């Protein structure tokens, strides 16, 4: 409450962020909103850090209170997004739905019968009413 | 089955009750194709005339879904031998065409490397049919499942007074009571991946029901992949 | 697998000259001659592992990796865990990475045998410098600790290109196989159980890389240079004293101690009053342990009394070749107010870096009353926390492990602390930053929750040093604060004997005369408590003179080591002692003078020159006794005492 | 829980490790002679109690159940000012008998150091974290040495068993109540180099005798023996 | 594991061939046969040090049968050490051929560290891990004769090393290249 009259009206934005400084409970009443009034936060303190979107290889970039994020998309992989992802049967069938196996040490799926394996390369269609496994449960 | 708790309604699909002369389960059967069914080896020795009621959930009585089928003719290993305790398998074709629908549908192979490591590097493996509830405890009225972990090659071994072969491999609890009895002969016993089922094998002897220090006797089905397919072939 | 828990240890091996032996050179040794023969800084490469997979920034080494010395980033997961620890090799050669007990294949292992493999199974068993090679390997049953035994497995991990040549030049860190629910997902170290692992042996610098032999020839036979006569028989590459070994006494800590191959390096690791625990099927007692090599030692330890202790190898040739330590056991319970509320803190020692007006250290650290009762600046600074630190001087590196926080509002103005850290050192120069427990380099403690509302925070590793500055991270509107610290005094028996809590009761002492009345009924003895109140009988002479004392007959010899007296209510005036003196006894009829050693005559041991000041007073030759006769010698009013006692039982 | 008054002395000797002088008589052998060891003596040291000729160099085993409270007064009559060290007793800092940068008192610095030809009443109360667990034999044996010098002190003697047992097995005498009889073994490799005297004491020496040359042992049949080997030397041996 | 030898000459005559082994068995499904047979039971590991400059039959041996004369040859370039040798049951390490066993396969051992090592061995399985009652060790250290009986759960297929951490270059070149592959033989006839 840098004047007293701030809270008096409702949180206003200039009045209290930017004609004055909006302390968070202030910040609150002004957008009574954690997730917006943090995101205005990461900029109302110390700037974006997005802007120099280090983030290789299609990395989607979140920036926050002094940092950014380099979420890798699927194959790419590290800090900035600069390594594939390893696929390997060792660890989820190598993200195989049914079945896996290193062929040049990369992996390629299978399926079983009544199932077929996805565009992906991966999951396993199911092409039959009651396949191998799936249980019959019909009620 | 002893404990456990009943294969609710399609659970438990590609098990199968082998309806012998008086049309009460003497082994537990196993779906396989549309005119296929699985037992041990053993189950060949007791038997004077036997069909396959698919379907069925319950000893007491007939509650949907079964269809009496006939074994075309049984597909025993060539080196099945009771005292290798090994090859106790019993391929069963059938004269009446399995019909697939609710409770019907087989367990089928997938690729004997992936078997080999997935299946039987699994945790756990789910065991069902219409089997002793108990150690020697009534045979289950209901079709009843349970699941049972895996067991080390030498604690099988130290648990069994014979031999532990490159195939059999113990399952069970050390001295908990719940594991396959009397009613689970060639009883389906299976594990969970991604939702479906793999059988990874069926005891085949053991000391009592889940002993104290004791296992099911189960049988590799990864060992015998080929000879699986090629006696899904055969006859 | 599907078990996840995948840790992104960017590891980085770096040729780095490390301090084998530069600590106990620094402490004493002789005068003359020269030192250990080189700094034992050898350029060597050893594991620092980085926090990012570009590998700009280091992951730094914190307060419990103190006693790891050398040891680098320790592997540390519970069962059932795949790790992605990402291997980036700084140093010059093209290392490797090969780890003991874990799930790597020749894809993902360090030995560059004949395999008989592709190069997919020959990348890992040689790592280019200067590469990123990540590594995975999956934690199984194997690998994982004994549910009788200790909660993780230690194994070890090197480059094995050349292992006799490459774990000698430090290429080697620890590696322990926890099971699951002992470490938080937020940081990876044993929150119940504390863990220590050591390397208690020899360190060759013949097969050490960059050993194309440096400094040599100078050897006046093969047992001259330390290089490859005495190589480093050591605790953590350090051979004498090693610091950061100090630990409670009657708390539980797990032994992770280890031997790697070499030639029969047993070491008898004595213990100076200690007692070991098997953790195992049968868990046993033991009093040492013989190291044996090629083996992985985990035991349990309770510490049994303070003080100073030696660490030794009961092998008197290993042991005057290293593997030594006084280790420090610091007291149980340290949660005490050094001052800052009691007066015993003296306000030379309380400054800060800077000032507002009417806003100053000495309001600060006064917990209550007052108008402006806090120290304060304008505002938090903004290129950094950068706060005008608040330095506590004390003279003495004492322990402190406790901090209580509180703020102050007036005038419908509320203020107060929204987070702070602390900087602390021995010196005034190397200004450590404390840490434990957390993932951010150093800590950052939560301030207090609302003005003129008391908050606590603690210290995990409990830091000693001289000089204790304070700069808050971050402090509600303007700064305010009003504080006290909690701790117990260093390597010494600090512990309240009683005499203000129930520890003493009123019939254990006897004074000579108490003040009594009808309408305000007794001023007895025995109520001399250092916060006693409403009927504040503490302690009143009705003859008030000096020859009045108070006989404290302990219920055994006790050895006591200090003293604080602040007095009693001020009651309309300002009634007190001003000193005393001190004459203990085994039976009471002995009164053996308590002085600093000089004569039969006591030193004038000053009392509270206020009725509200705790006066402390330390016990140089420590008194051993259990009749002591208290004469309040000097009085300026009434005689009044509200005291407290510290030391601990001699037994 | 019983108070144990102990009266040991230093004391050097003229070992011969011979078995006996033989009929050929007198002492002539290694140069290992004047070995201070300390011997157990009668309570306000009348006497030193007699020692067995099997415990040639060994010294007075020192039995100790849970609970007690062990009076060792040790009359350093080597003319050595000297100490005696526990290895595995949480010891309090006064009878600490080590010398060390504990940055300690005088009066806890006295037993780190005891004057020659004076007593000091080593006490330590024992406690039931000092003594036989769950799943340990009956006695735990330990060590109590002189760490006057941790080197030299062993060449020129100073040895002494340490045992603990637990409450009730432990009888009178130190002795298992549930077994025949208790032996103790012990291997050393005597050097006089690093001795009072010195010389190239090559010479191995299982418990008091050199290079195998003990007195023979007589053990009845079917005889419970709580055995206590002990391996010490001054390198890895 | 306890091993067996001769008395008219210990030094000489475990120098020579005189060294043999037994198991103290408290087995219970064996009948002479097989502690359990359902484990692979190669068991013996014996890196043995023998002199035959100190053999028993050193006379004969060394002197009527060699490329050298009659002389003992104690001293010695290396004769002394020639003629000394840590052998592996009675073979060299260096003409030894490597080992081969199939998968889901675990070997019961019985291990004898016998020789006068000096220097306590520490072995170590790459990638394939030990048992020591509970505990695994995947890298056993060896103490002189002593005998170690345990098993090896062997679970990485291709062929890995009997390698020794210690790896001094007394006693150096011992791997041993034991094989794994998915037991190749389909068994059951057709
Ligand atoms: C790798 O990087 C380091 C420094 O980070 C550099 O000193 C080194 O020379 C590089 N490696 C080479 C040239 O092999
Ligand atoms: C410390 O470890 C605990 C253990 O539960 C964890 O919850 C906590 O977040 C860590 N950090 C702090 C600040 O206590
Ligand atoms: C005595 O030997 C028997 C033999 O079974 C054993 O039970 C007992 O533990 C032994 N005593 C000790 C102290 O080891």
């Amino acid at each position: 409450a840098n004047s007293f009259l701030e809270e008096m009206k409702k949180g206003h934005l200039e009045r209290e962020c930017m004609e004055e400084t909006c302390s968070y409970e202030e910040a609150r009443e002004v957008f009574e909103d954690s997730d917006k009034t943090n995101e205005f936060w990461n900029k109302y303190k110390d700037g974006d850090q997005c802007e120099t979107s280090p983030c290789q290889n299609q990395g989607k970039c979140k920036d926050g209170l002094g940092e950014y994020t380099c979420t890798c998309l699927e194959g790419f992989e590290g800090k900035n997004c600069e390594l594939f992802t390893r696929k390997l049967c060792s660890l989820d069938n190598g993200d195989c739905d049914q079945f896996c196996h290193e062929e040049q040490n990369s992996v390629v799926c299978s399926c079983a019968r009544g199932y077929t394996l996805a565009d992906n390369g991966k999951a396993c269609i199911p092409t039959g009413p009651y396949p191998c496994g799936k249980q019959t449960l019909e009620r | 089955i002893v404990g456990g708790q009943e294969c609710k309604d399609g659970e438990c699909p590609w098990q199968a009750l082998l309806i012998n002369e008086e049309n009460e389960g003497f082994c537990g059967g196993t779906i396989l194709s549309e005119f296929y069914i699985l037992t041990a080896a053993h189950c060949l020795y007791q038997a004077k005339r036997f069909k396959v009621r698919v379907g069925d959930r319950n000893t007491e009585q007939e509650e949907g879904g079964e269809a009496v089928h006939e074994v075309e003719v049984v597909i025993k290993h060539n080196r099945f031998t009771k005292e290798t305790y090994d090859f106790d398998i019993a391929v069963l074709r059938l004269k009446t065409p399995i019909t697939f629908r609710m409770n019907v549908a087989p367990a089928c192979l997938p690729e004997r490397d992936w078997a080999e490591s997935t299946l039987m590097t699994q945790k756990t493996g789910i065991v069902s049919g219409f089997g002793r509830t108990h150690e020697k405890g009534r045979q289950s009225t209901r079709l009843k499942m349970l699941e049972v972990p895996y067991v080390d090659r030498n604690s099988c071994k130290l648990s069994s007074s014979f031999i532990i072969t490159q195939n059999m491999f113990c399952a069970g609890y050390d001295t908990k009571q719940e594991d396959a009895c009397q009613g689970d002969a060639g009883g389906p016993h299976v594990t969970r991946f991604k939702d479906t089922y793999f059988v990874t094998g069926i005891v085949s002897w053991g000391e009592g029901c889940a002993r104290k220090g004791k296992y099911g006797i189960y049988t590799k089905v990864t060992a015998f992949l080929k000879w699986i397919d090629r006696s899904m072939k055969t006859r | 697998s599907n078990n996840g828990n995948r840790r992104n240890y960017y590891i980085a091996a770096e040729e780095i000259s490390w301090d084998y032996s530069e600590f106990v050179q620094r402490e004493t040794d002789i005068e003359d001659s020269d030192d250990i023969p080189e700094d034992t800084t050898y350029k060597k490469v050893v594991f620092r592992k980085y926090l990012d997979s570009t590998f700009t920034k280091r992951d730094p080494r914190g307060e419990y990796e103190e006693h790891l010395g050398i040891l680098g980033p320790i592997i540390r997961a519970e069962v059932d865990d795949v790790i992605q620890v990402r291997f980036k090799n700084l140093a010059s050669r093209p290392y490797s990475l090969h780890a003991h007990g874990l799930s790597y294949e020749k894809s993902s292992e360090g030995k560059t045998y004949e395999d008989d493999s592709p190069e997919w199974f020959k990348e890992d068993n040689a790592v280019q410098p200067n590469s990123s090679y990540t590594y995975v390997w999956h934690a199984t049953e194997r690998s994982g600790p004994e549910s009788p035994g200790s909660a993780c497995r230690a194994w070890a991990y090197y480059s094995a290109v050349n292992p006799e040549k490459d774990i000698h030049s430090g290429l080697i860190g620890p590696l322990l196989i926890c099971q699951k629910g002992i470490l938080h997902k937020d940081s990876n170290m044993p929150m119940d159980m504390r863990e220590f692992v050591l390397l208690f042996m020899t360190f060759d610098e013949k097969k050490s890389w960059y050993y194309e032999k440096k400094s040599r020839s100078s050897w006046r036979l093969t047992s001259s240079e330390m290089k490859k006569s005495h190589e480093f028989h050591a605790i953590n590459g350090m051979i004498y004293s090693l610091p950061g070994l100090k630990m409670y006494e009657q708390e539980w800590v797990r032994l992770h101690l280890l031997n790697i191959g070499g030639s029969q390096d047993i070491h008898v690791v004595h213990f100076h009053g200690q007692t070991l625990l098997e953790n195992g099927n049968k868990q046993h007692q033991l009093g040492v342990w013989p190291l044996l090599p090629g083996s992985f030692k985990t035991l349990e330890m309770k510490a049994s009394k303070p003080g100073w202790w030696l660490l030794n190898t009961e092998v008197g040739e290993n042991q005057r070749a290293g593997m030594q330590t006084p280790f420090l056991i610091m007291d149980r319970d340290c949660r005490m107010p050094m001052g800052l509320s009691t007066g015993i803190i003296s306000d030379s020692q309380i400054k800060a870096s800077e000032f507002l007006g009417y806003w100053e250290p000495r309001l600060a650290r006064l917990n209550n009353g007052g108008s402006y009762n806090a120290w304060s600046v304008e505002k938090l600074a903004a290129e950094f926390a950068s706060k005008p630190w608040i330095q506590v001087d004390m003279q003495k590196e004492v322990i402190i492990t406790g901090i209580q926080t509180q703020g102050a509002k007036h005038y419908l103005k509320s203020c107060y602390t929204t987070e702070f850290y602390v900087a602390y050192s021995s010196n005034q120069i190397n200004w450590q930053i404390f840490k434990g427990n957390s993932t951010r380099n150093v800590m950052y403690f939560n301030g207090n929750s609302d003005a003129s509302t008391i908050k606590e925070n603690q210290f995990d590793p409990p830091i000693v040093a001289r000089y204790i500055r304070i700069s808050p991270t971050r402090a509600y509107n303007r700064p305010t604060l009003r504080l006290e610290l909690q701790g117990c005094e260093v390597n010494g028996c600090s512990t309240p004997l009683g005499m203000e809590n129930g520890k003493i009761e009123n019939k254990q002492i006897t004074a000579s005369s108490f003040k009594k009345s009808w309408w305000g009924d007794y001023w007895e003895p025995f109520r001399a408590r250092l916060n006693a109140q409403g009927r504040v009988n503490a302690w009143q002479a009705k003859a008030n003179n000096n020859k009045q004392w108070l006989e404290i007959d302990l219920l055994k010899i006790k050895k006591i080591t200090a003293i604080i007296t602040q007095g009693c209510k001020s009651l309309s005036s300002e009634m007190y002692v001003k000193s005393y003196t001190i004459h203990y006894s085994e039976q009471g009829v002995e009164w053996k003078p308590y002085r600093l050693k000089s004569s039969m005559v006591d030193k004038i041991f000053e009392g509270n020159t206020n009725t509200k000041g705790h006066v402390k007073n330390f016990f140089n030759p420590p008194i051993i006794s259990r009749f002591i006769r208290v004469i309040p010698k000097t009085w300026n009013q009434s005689i009044a005492l509200r005291l407290e006692l510290f030391g601990c039982d001699i037994y | 829980a019983q108070l144990r008054q102990f009266y040991v002395a230093a004391q050097g000797i003229s070992w011969s490790y011979r078995p006996e002088p033989t009929n050929s008589s007198l002492n002539l052998s290694v140069t290992s002679f004047k070995k201070i060891v300390y011997r157990e003596y009668e309570p306000y040291f009348k006497k030193e109690k007699p020692q067995s000729t099997i415990s040639g160099l060994l010294g007075p085993t020192l039995y100790a159940e849970v609970g007690d409270i062990i009076k060792v007064h040790f009359k350093n009559k080597a003319d050595k000012p000297l100490s005696i060290h526990p290895q595995g007793i949480r010891y309090s800092k006064l009878s600490e008998g080590a010398s060390y940068l504990d940055h300690t008192f005088p009066a806890e610095k006295m037993d780190d150091a005891v004057a020659p030809g004076r007593e000091y009443t080593y006490e330590w109360s024992i406690s039931e974290d000092s003594g036989p667990t769950h799943d340990d034999p009956p006695c735990l044996t330990h060590i109590y040495y002189s760490h006057e010098n941790l080197i030299e002190d062993f060449n020129s003697g100073l040895i002494g068993p340490l045992l603990i047992c637990k409450k009730g097995t432990l009888t009178e005498g130190g002795t298992q109540k549930t077994f025949d009889k208790q032996i103790v073994l012990l291997f050393a490799v005597f050097d006089e180099s690093k001795s009072w005297s010195q010389s190239s004491s090559l010479m191995y020496t299982v418990n008091g005798y050199v290079n195998g040359t003990m007195p023979d042992i007589t053990v009845c049949a079917h005889d419970h023996i709580s055995w206590h080997l002990l391996g010490m030397s001054s390198g890895p041996e | 594991t306890r091993p067996y030898y001769s008395d008219v000459d210990i030094m000489r005559d475990i120098a020579s061939g005189l060294i043999g082994l037994l198991l103290i068995c408290k087995s219970r499904s064996l009948d002479r046969r097989g502690i359990q047979r359902a484990a692979d039971i190669e068991q013996q590991a014996v890196f043995a040090v023998f002199d035959e400059n100190k053999s028993w039959y050193l006379e004969d041996n060394i002197n009527k049968f060699c490329e050298n004369p009659d002389e003992v040859k104690r001293d010695d370039p290396k004769f002394y050490e020639s003629n000394i040798m840590s052998t592996i049951n009675g073979y060299v390490p260096e003409s030894i051929t490597t080992l081969g066993f199939c998968f889901d396969d675990t070997v019961q051992w019985h291990f004898c560290s016998v020789g006068t090592q000096n220097e306590i061995l520490t072995i170590h399985f790459t990638g394939h891990s030990f048992i020591y009652g509970k505990r695994h060790e995947d890298t056993l250290t060896l103490f002189p004769m002593r005998g170690e009986s345990v098993t090896v759960t062997m679970d990485n297929v291709g062929t890995w090393m009997l390698t020794s951490m210690n790896s001094s270059p007394r006693s150096k070149k011992l791997r041993l290249k034991f094989r794994d592959v998915k037991c190749i033989p389909d068994d059951d006839e057709d």
